[PDB]
């Protein structure tokens, strides 16, 4: 009965509230960063799409944090909100000090820093929110990172967490285009792993969301596609089921 | 009273609780850090990167300043958060104080950091242990252990991780009265104790080095499998 | 709280020394009191290394020795890398692998069958730090 | 069921008012009554001031407070939890009087009263004061309003009103009363507040045994009234 | 059970806590918000539980600012204390950034407030589910507030006693292109369909964002519609 | 029972637990008297003396530091030694902040609120002990009011607390405390004191008593009944 | 007790009368409570010098702190006896009487053995006397030695103090 | 029962202050001795490893050139009361401008030990021997985790504690020479740390009204390690 | 039983067991004792040993040239109140050159001591204490406890050996008021002979005095200072 409390040591050494809060994503809405190179992108599937929702958000699972760093968030609604915009804060405070965009590694650092602290303190408790990176920054460029609510922190060039993240990591295995990461091909592999690791059949563009940056004309940019060009991308990859067909 | 609490001693003097900080470090990654004749070598092994994964991020040696860095065997968020520290600490001490820093000084202060995490309650302390190798202390390179509990230690050789176990054996097993001469014979030594790890050949033990003048040097990918190849030859002409 | 007058009863039918010898066996032994591992009335204390090459070759034989091998998977690459595994991981492989190729009715057993059985039961360990 | 509720912060499995309750209940615990009626232009509250003991100064005895000369206040439960919130009041009129200057509405002071209340729900720190209060004022040619607090945070304005042991059915004979659209004269309103008292006291009113007090548009100050003047005002049922 | 406090976890890697609060705002009478064409519908039903209760005195709809209107389910005194506090922050919003608050800044930043609570064992959450409705820039908004901290952007919806009822006539009946009285005429069927008993326009309040403001409704105004409906 | 532990949880039905303990605290505690007369207060107290190790006369428990107040106690005595400083604050904060004596109403209001406040927060327990004010002013005349350590506080004539709480009240009903003179109400609560438990059961006893009115110029003096022993022989009247 | 008397008078002896002859405890509310319902038939219907018949008794346990004061009092013992950690002296004299208890090459230094142990028991003399068996047994020698006996006491005093 | 130290056992005692008076034994072999010749102090060096540094177990410390400490219980919270010792001599260096007596150190870390009942942190689980020449002599003190001191003439704590301190209570006298003193607590130290006696698992210092220098009398003690 | 917990609760018998725990923590051996006369007052608290080769442990304090106390156990209170005490001479020094009363001095501290009894966070307190003391109104003696109370007595004795000890106090509260200041400390240790273990005298290396009066500051007496004390004493007769 050590998981009673925050900060406890087990007899193995394991502190089970940590990783509870681990366990939360269990039943978070999935979000991916597809394999990406020369651009990046995150993707997400949406659990609300309901008949009289109103969608005024245009995005409630990518989040762009900074002119040119986006997000992409699974867990508690509240902790994502507040970190969200504590991202935002960060990047305004870095600007303000240093008169330079933050690099991505750093803001994941500093991020990762107050989630370790909130899981270190008693009478506290950790952030329930995983979460994606991608920006570009003047140390690497484009980028793709992984964080837990623990403050564990990764650099990755493809990774989705969430439900069925097991799926996506088994076909990013099978389709990794190491190098050749281009991102059109990572909006190829979009096309099949929205409805493959999404549990529905024959899915509906409208329950997906797909946000993706490059340096397009220098200055950096950030795009968000909405429903016709993701149901379009759904055509594609039902043609190219509808090809594979020949030998089904 | 039992292991529900840090600050309470048991009916015996024991701090189970406490105590539970060697698991803790035990489950981590594999590190092994030495001082040769003058330059410390470090390594590490244990990365397992899962195809698009990287260790890069993962960062089990970081260089606090041109003449100290650690190990960071234990969880990783509170390895960096150790990072975060040190390195500012150090960094700030020498650019303001009248004093320079010293690898003993930063490893006193992590020490004094911990024990005074361990003297309150709601404030869990640092489950890592590590390494802590610097190339100055009045001009001496030297070696410390540093674990959760707030004790220090100096070595002359030590391993920290799922390696913490054999090699405590290892290093007595061969360590000659002879600090390990250059750095032909540190590294060779850092080799065969690493040896202690999954594959021995290189495919995914690192390491790095630090003159005792010089800051850290990599042994990178392109030039470790020099060192792999003379730990290899060396294990198989003694056969 | 019967366990440590069950203890004490242990003690007691240890040492009141006969015939009967007594075995003591657990992963966890790091944990023990004194009071229970007292060197000096507890006579040995034997150790299992993990599974070193030359036994995981044995078990690997005497586990696969009633399934119908093929000569693509001589046991070496399943065998002598590391600290792999232990013998029950090793027993373990060998059904699983079986069944493998049961269900591809692969009544010949193959590296494949193998390779995909390390490849299902080395996940199914929980982590770390 | 039970552990859910030993502490106010704990949300019941329903989201039920647990502790709420608990706080009503030992407002009945002060097994008290009282009654507040409202009428065209005057307004009446009751308390059954049943005479402890005779050695008690029956003035200082009073479970009425006149906490602004215009606000008129009833009070059942608790006793020193009545003091506490009381004076708590008192010091909300007189700093209303203090940075607004203007007159606080019986409105605004029983809202004032329930919303502290519901800051005291939201604590642990803060147990609430397990008291409520029926307060009386005037306002702006709406005539005399009546409005009820109680450490629910509840905050509600009454035509008419009652708590404390006889509460429900107290409650129910206004309701048989006031449901209907009448002449509530002063007179035909001490007698609504006499007879609201006498279904559920059963003793017959001897004019030492209640305490009753009044605002009227006519006289604004609030007033509470003597044995003799209760007498003075029995008559009117001892027609 | 793990619901004694709300800053640690369930084992299933969840906050019991919060749903608790929930099945309170669950238990709170029935609210129901709608938007058409010309502004958003916002509505409750009121009860006289005693016919004591001063009728007109005592509302439920409540305006933070002459362009946003507020209703709620749950318990009122957790309810006004954070309309109190959502107005005192609407308004210096207001006076800060130099601009009436977006509906959905004032959405988020209420939720804030909310989420506030989430933490630590010395406090504890509001029972109160908030309809936030607004006009900005000639466009109609209406969001959910929930005791987590969470929120959502509804076209329609309906929370509090029966609400699942209220879901289903709401999509039983809801369209986009609704013109606002006869969005009026559905939010007080769905207001008549949650609450049992006779009702009239004494025992239901609505209020209004039209592009030309917010403002709560008259029992005058409530009897055009309490009139003929259906 | 069980809902018990803490003096900020009302209890399911009836009131809080954590007071009725403190209630029954003063239950073991020795008795204390109060009387009211034309121009003041008079309070008699019965005090074991422990044993010969005690100084034939120590540790008295009423006491006058106080221009107009006057003050008996009972329960945990310590508690009551902390508590008598509120009053003491209060009356001359009050006559610094305003220019005049503070009506004793108010005192007895403001001095139990402390003690009442600490049973709203779990961190603290209320004062275990119960006080009995008695002071006189011009344009009140003398007044006496009981403080209870649950905050229940009212004006008297004439009250008793402690082990001897119910009792009492049967003796203070006999005195005509409107119109009976302060000197002769010393004697009559001396002998009162007797007559419930002089010696009974505490028989290593001793007595105490009060004197407080305007005759006193409304400051309280502890009266030494020891000499001329008017009061100690009247009371001593009763036992036969 | 019926069963000793028909025997031509008796001698009992009880063990961790600690867990006997503890007194009631109410509070538990149940849990493993045939305790509460034995314990009395011995304190309670037990016999001391006067009420006994002919039979003798003894109690003993190590831990004394908890037991009933009506098995303290009369009626039940008519004496109470406290032992140590064997002295220097009894250290000593226990390897003098297990000298008996092996074949051994009997030169011994026991009186230095009986120093080399810090504060001990008695009974890990004899664990330590067949240990200086096994260390026999382990090099197949069919007699034991002062070297044995040397390590055998350091099996405890070093392993089990290390 | 004991989750806190807010509160008492039923007999009155606190279930905490003898836990670490037993925790004093989770050290090594501790002892100290006053002369009228000064003051020594040992403890048994015991490793974990050899190849840790030999010296960084510093369980025998100088305090300041007339001052010295030893120490039984954990090296950790024992490292927090040693630099409080060392860090108030300087303390009086820059505010009295003259030395401070081995009486007031050990009251000052008293002080700072008596702080976890009556704050508004926690029990420090090492008992401390301090031996100083000061200005009033030679003076040997023992504090244990509680917070009290007393003067010893003679004192053992760590493991074997009580065992070395009855056996010195033979061949101890308040006044002889600190030489005979070292020899007779080194032969009954041979027995009390493990076996057998060298750098590995042995230390000993000593400071005297004759020598304000000096207190690691290490390596330079080989003679007295191998007279006996 | 869950009543045994901080002072801030109250068992359903309406009491606070665990000051009864400190009072009985109090009450754990040798003896201690306090007495005061017309001329001067006394106590004596005897030196407790540890070894043959441990100094004895002093267990007397001084508080101004006209007040002092004795203290019980492991002093963890006991010397902390000591050293508020002179902190509060020297304030009254400092605001009138007067060193103040014994009786209003100690009022204060008593109510310090009763300061914790109310709230969470703080352990009652472990110690009792004995005072001597002389003042512009006369000599006293005084002792509080853990319970907060303080008694103004003719004498005192904590610990345990000391009922016999009260009981020769009890017998000469006779002779203690009249007594002058060796007559006062001959009775004091006669009480303390009282207390005598079977198998011992007593000796000087543990008896130690502190003495106050009309004519004489408090000070502090041992060994050879404390023989011209116990000269006079009860002999043994039978």
């Amino acid at each position: 009965r050590y998981d009673s409390r925050t900060t406890i040591f087990s007899p193995e050494g394991r502190l089970y509230q940590v990783e509870y809060a681990m366990e939360a994503i269990g039943h978070a809405g999935t979000c991916l960063g597809i394999l990406a190179n020369d651009g990046v992108l995150l993707a997400a599937e949406r659990r609300n799409i309901h008949k009289l929702l109103d969608e005024v958000f245009f995005s409630e699972k990518i989040y762009k944090l900074n002119e040119d760093m986006a997000c992409s968030v699974a867990g508690i609604t509240s902790d994502a909100n507040v970190l969200t915009n504590e991202l935002r804060l960060i990047a305004q405070r870095y600007l303000l000090q240093y008169q330079e965009p933050i690099p991505c590694e750093q803001l994941v650092t500093a991020l990762c820093d107050i989630k370790q602290a909130y899981t270190q303190f008693g009478g506290k408790r950790p952030f329930g929110v995983s979460l994606l990176y991608i920006g570009w920054d003047k140390h690497y460029g484009f980028q793709l990172y992984q964080s837990d609510p623990s403050g564990n922190y990764g650099g990755w060039k493809a990774t989705c967490i969430g439900n069925n993240s097991a799926a996506a990591v088994s076909m990013l295995k099978q389709d990794y285009k190491e190098g050749e990461m281009t991102l059109k091909s990572a909006l190829a592999l979009a096309i099949k792993v929205l409805n493959k690791t999404m549990d529905v059949s024959k899915l509906s563009a409208e329950k997906v969301e797909i946000a993706t940056l490059t340096r397009e004309n220098g200055k950096t940019v950030i795009r968000v596609l909405k429903q016709k060009e993701v149901e379009q991308l759904i055509k594609k990859h039902e043609e190219e089921e509808a090809k594979a067909e020949r030998e089904k | 009273s039992y292991d529900r609490a840090i600050t309470v001693f048991s009916p015996d003097g024991h701090l189970f609780q406490v105590e539970y900080a060697q698991e803790a470090v035990k489950k981590g990654s594999t590190a092994v850090g030495v001082r040769g004749r003058d330059i410390v070598v470090l390594g590490v092994e244990k990365k397992s990167v899962a195809k698009l994964q990287d260790e890069r991020t993962v960062r089990k040696i970081c260089a606090l300043d041109d003449n100290v860095c650690m190990a960071f065997a234990g969880l990783t968020a509170d390895a960096r958060i150790v990072i975060n520290r040190a390195r500012v600490e150090c960094q700030s001490h020498r650019l303001t104080v009248e004093d320079p820093v010293t690898v003993e000084y930063i490893t006193r202060y992590i020490a004094s950091l911990k024990q005074r995490y361990t003297q309150s309650n709601g404030r869990r302390p640092f489950g890592i242990s590590a390494l802590i190798v610097g190339f100055d202390f009045d001009g001496t390179p030297r070696l410390y252990q540093t674990d959760p509990s707030g004790t220090y230690h100096a070595w002359k050789a030590n391993a920290i991780g799922r390696g913490a176990k054999s090699v405590r054996e290892f290093l007595e097993k061969n360590y000659t009265d002879e600090a390990i001469e250059t750095d032909d014979l540190t590294i060779k030594l850092v080799i065969k104790a690493l040896l202690e790890v999954v594959q021995s050949g290189g495919k995914n033990i690192e390491l790095a080095v630090m003159r005792r003048d010089q800051s850290l040097k990599i042994l990178n990918p392109e030039e470790i499998e020099k060192y792999v190849a003379e730990i290899e030859k060396e294990k198989e002409e003694n056969e | 709280r019967e366990i440590q007058r069950t203890m004490l009863e242990l003690l007691n039918q240890l040492d009141g020394r006969g015939d009967v010898k007594v075995i003591m066996a657990t992963n966890r032994i790091e944990t023990l009191d004194p009071a229970l591992i007292r060197p000096g009335r507890i006579d040995r204390k034997i150790e299992f290394p993990l599974p070193d090459e030359k036994t995981k070759k044995r078990i690997f034989q005497i586990h696969t020795s009633r399934m119908t091998l093929a000569d693509d998977v001589t046991l070496d690459d399943l065998i002598m890398a590391k600290d792999d595994l232990s013998g029950a991981d090793i027993k373990a492989i060998c059904t699983e692998a079986g069944l493998m190729a049961l269900r591809e009715r692969r009544m010949k057993v193959t590296n494949e069958d193998f390779k995909k059985s390390k490849e299902n039961v080395l996940y199914k360990k929980q982590e770390g730090t | 069921s039970a552990g859910f509720d030993r502490h106010i912060t704990i949300f019941s499995p329903e989201g039920r008012l647990y502790q709420v309750e608990y706080a009503f209940k030992a407002i009945n615990q002060g097994g008290l009554t009282s009654v507040a009626v409202r009428g065209k232009d005057c307004a009446v509250i009751v308390t059954q001031k049943k005479v402890p003991d005779k050695l008690l100064d029956s003035s200082t005895v009073t479970h009425l407070f006149k906490i602004t000369e215009n606000i008129g206040c009833v009070m059942t439960g608790m006793t020193a939890d009545s003091r506490s919130q009381v004076q708590r009041a008192r010091y909300e009129a007189a700093n209303w009087k203090y940075k607004y200057g203007y007159e606080i509405p019986v409105d605004m002071l029983c809202k004032r009263i329930a919303d502290i209340s519901q800051v005291y729900t939201q604590n642990a720190e803060m147990r609430p004061l397990g008291c409520c209060m029926i307060l009386i004022g005037i306002d702006e040619e709406q005539g005399p309003q009546v409005y009820k607090c109680d450490p629910a945070g509840y905050y509600c304005g009454f035509k008419a009103t009652a708590a404390g042991v006889k509460q429900t059915e107290s409650t129910s004979f206004l309701e048989k009363k006031v449901k209907k659209k009448f002449d509530w004269t002063f007179e035909q309103t001490v007698e609504t507040a006499i007879t609201c008292l006498s279904t559920v006291l059963s003793i017959d009113f001897k004019p030492s045994e209640i305490e009753v007090g009044v605002v009227t548009v006519e006289n604004p100050k609030f007033r509470i009234l003597t044995e003799a003047e209760i007498d003075a005002h029995l008559v009117a049922l001892a027609e | 059970g793990y619901s004694f406090s709300l800053t640690t976890f369930s084992p299933s890697g969840k906050l019991v806590q919060i749903e608790y609060a929930l099945a309170a705002v669950a238990g709170g009478a029935p609210s129901v918000g709608i938007k058409a064409a010309n502004g958003v519908v916002l509505a409750t039903e009121k009860k006289q539980k005693s016919i004591l209760y001063d009728e007109r005195s005592v509302h439920k709809v409540e305006p933070i600012t002459k362009h946003i209107g507020l209703v709620y389910s749950g318990m009122g005194p957790d309810y006004r204390v954070l309309v109190h506090r959502a107005r005192k922050l609407a308004q210096q919003y207001y006076l800060v950034y130099q601009e009436p608050i977006p509906t959905a800044q004032l959405v988020q930043r209420v939720a804030s407030v909310m989420q506030e609570y989430t933490q630590s064992g010395g406090v504890r959450p509001f029972g109160v589910s908030l309809l936030i409705c607004g006009w900005n820039e000639g466009r109609p908004y209406l969001f959910q507030s929930d005791p987590s901290g969470a929120y959502f952007a509804w076209k329609a919806t309906a929370h509090g006693k029966n609400y699942v009822n209220g879901k289903t006539f709401l999509e039983h009946h809801y369209n986009e292109d609704l013109e606002l009285e006869d969005a009026i005429h559905t939010a007080i069927l769905t207001l008549k369909e949650s609450f049992e008993g006779q009702m009239t326009e004494d025992n239901i309040e609505v209020g209004i964002c039209n592009e030309a403001g917010f403002r709560r409704l008259t029992p005058t105004e409530v009897k055009d519609y309490l009139a003929a409906i259906a | 029972t069980g809902y018990d532990l803490s003096a900020s949880t009302f209890s399911p039905d009836g009131r809080v637990f954590q007071v009725e303990y403190a209630m029954k605290a003063v239950e073991n505690s020795s008795t204390a008297i109060g009387i009211r007369c034309k121009d003041g207060v008079v309070f008699g107290v019965e005090k074991l003396v422990l044993s010969k190790l005690y100084e034939e006369g120590s540790n008295k428990r009423l006491f006058n530091v106080d221009r107009h107040v006057g003050m008996a106690v009972a329960g945990l005595l310590a508690d009551a030694r902390s508590l008598a400083d509120i009053a003491r604050e209060e009356a001359s904060n009050f006559r610094s902040n305003f220019g005049y004596n503070i009506p004793l109403k108010h005192l007895a209001d403001r001095v139990a609120m402390y003690v009442h406040a600490y049973t709203l927060y779990s961190a603290v327990r209320p004062f275990g002990c119960s006080f009995m004010l008695g002071s006189y002013s011009v344009n009140d005349g003398a007044q006496l009011y009981m403080i209870d350590p649950s905050g229940v506080s009212y004006g008297y004539w004439g009250c008793a607390i402690g082990k001897a709480r119910q009792a009492a009240k049967t003796e203070i009903e006999k005195l005509q405390m409107k119109e009976m003179t302060c000197r002769d109400i010393v004697k009559e609560v001396a002998k009162i004191i007797y007559i419930v438990h002089d010696e009974v059961k505490d028989k290593a006893f001793e007595l105490e008593l009060s004197w407080v009115g305007e005759l006193t110029n409304g400051r309280h003096e502890i009266v030494p009944k020891d000499i001329r022993e008017e009061a100690e022989k009247y009371a001593k009247e009763s036992l036969k | 007790f019926e069963m000793a008397r028909t025997k031509k008078a008796c001698l009992i002896f009880f063990d961790e009368i600690d867990a006997i002859g503890g007194a009631r405890f109410d509070d538990g509310a149940g849990g493993d409570n045939e305790v509460q319902r034995t314990m009395l038939e011995l304190i309670n219907q037990l016999d001391g010098f006067d009420p006994r018949g002919n039979i003798k008794v003894l109690m003993a346990t190590n831990r004394p702190d908890t037991l009933d004061p009506a098995l303290m009092r009369p009626g039940r013992l008519d004496r109470k006896i406290e032992f140590s950690l064997p002295d220097l002296e009894g250290r000593t004299h226990i390897f003098k009487i297990h000298a008996r208890s092996m074949s051994v090459e009997r030169d011994i230094r026991f009186e230095l053995l009986a120093r080399l142990c810090p504060n001990s028991t008695g009974a890990e003399i004899r664990s330590v006397c067949t240990e200086a068996g096994m260390f026999a047994i382990r090099a197949r020698r069919k007699i034991a030695t002062e070297k044995d006996f040397l390590e055998a006491v350091n099996k405890v005093i070093k392993s089990y103090a290390k | 029962y004991d989750r806190g130290v807010n509160t008492f056992s039923p007999e009155g005692r606190l279930f905490q202050v003898e836990y670490a008076i037993e925790a004093i034994k989770l050290g090594s072999t501790a002892i100290g001795i006053q002369t009228s010749e000064g003051v020594c102090l040992a403890v048994e060096k015991r490793i974990t490893s050899p190849l840790m540094e030999p010296s960084s177990i510093e369980k025998i410390v100088e305090i300041d050139a007339h001052i010295g400490c030893a120490m039984s219980g954990l090296i950790a919270d024992a490292k927090t009361l040693i630099d409080k010792a060392r860090v108030e001599t300087q303390n009086h260096w820059f505010t009295y401008n003259e030395t401070m007596t081995v009486e007031s150190v050990t009251q000052a870390v008293s002080n700072l030990a008596l702080q976890f009942g009556e704050e508004d942190s926690r029990p420090f689980g090492v008992a401390l021997l301090f031996g100083g020449v000061d200005e009033k002599g030679p003076q040997l003190f023992h504090m244990d985790p509680s917070g009290t001191f007393v003067q010893c003439d003679a004192r053992a704590i760590g493991s074997a504690s009580e065992g070395a301190q009855s056996s010195l209570q033979e061949v101890y006298h308040k006044s002889m020479t600190l030489k005979e003193a070292i020899k007779s607590s080194l032969i009954i130290l041979k027995q009390v740390m493990e076996e057998k006696l060298n750098a590995t698992n042995i230390e000993l210092a000593t400071v005297q009204p004759g020598q304000n220098f000096h207190m690691f009398t290490k390596e330079e003690l080989e003679e007295v390690i191998k007279d006996i | 039983n869950q009543y045994d917990n901080d002072v801030t609760v109250w068992s359903p018998q309406g009491r606070i067991h665990q000051i009864e725990y400190a009072m009985e923590a109090v009450k754990q051996g040798s003896a201690t004792v306090g007495l005061k006369s017309k001329t001067h007052a006394v106590l004596v608290a005897l030196k407790r040993a540890q070894s043959e080769l441990a100094a004895h442990q002093k267990k007397i304090l001084h508080v101004d040239n006209h007040i002092g106390i004795s203290i019980a156990g492991l002093t963890a209170d006991a010397r902390l109140l000591c050293n508020f005490m002179r902190q509060e001479c020297l304030d009254s020094r400092f605001v009138f050159d007067r060193p103040l009363p014994v009786s209003r001095l100690v009022s204060l501290i008593g109510s310090k001591t009763q300061i914790p009894t109310q709230r969470y966070g703080r352990r009652p307190y472990g110690v009792g204490l004995l005072i001597a003391g002389y003042d512009d109104m006369g000599p006293h003696i005084f002792q509080t406890c853990p319970s907060a109370n303080y008694f103004d007595c003719r004498a005192m004795s904590i610990g345990a050996r000391s009922q016999s000890a009260r009981t020769y106090l009890e017998r000469h509260m006779s002779e203690f008021m009249e007594c002058n200041l060796n007559e006062l400390v001959k009775h004091g240790l006669r009480a303390l002979r009282e207390t005598l273990p079977a198998e011992q005298d007593l000796t000087t290396k543990n008896v130690s005095i502190g003495i106050v009066g009309k004519d004489l500051e408090f000070t502090i007496y041992d060994d050879d200072d404390v023989s011209p004390f116990l000269e006079g004493l009860e002999e043994r007769p039978q």
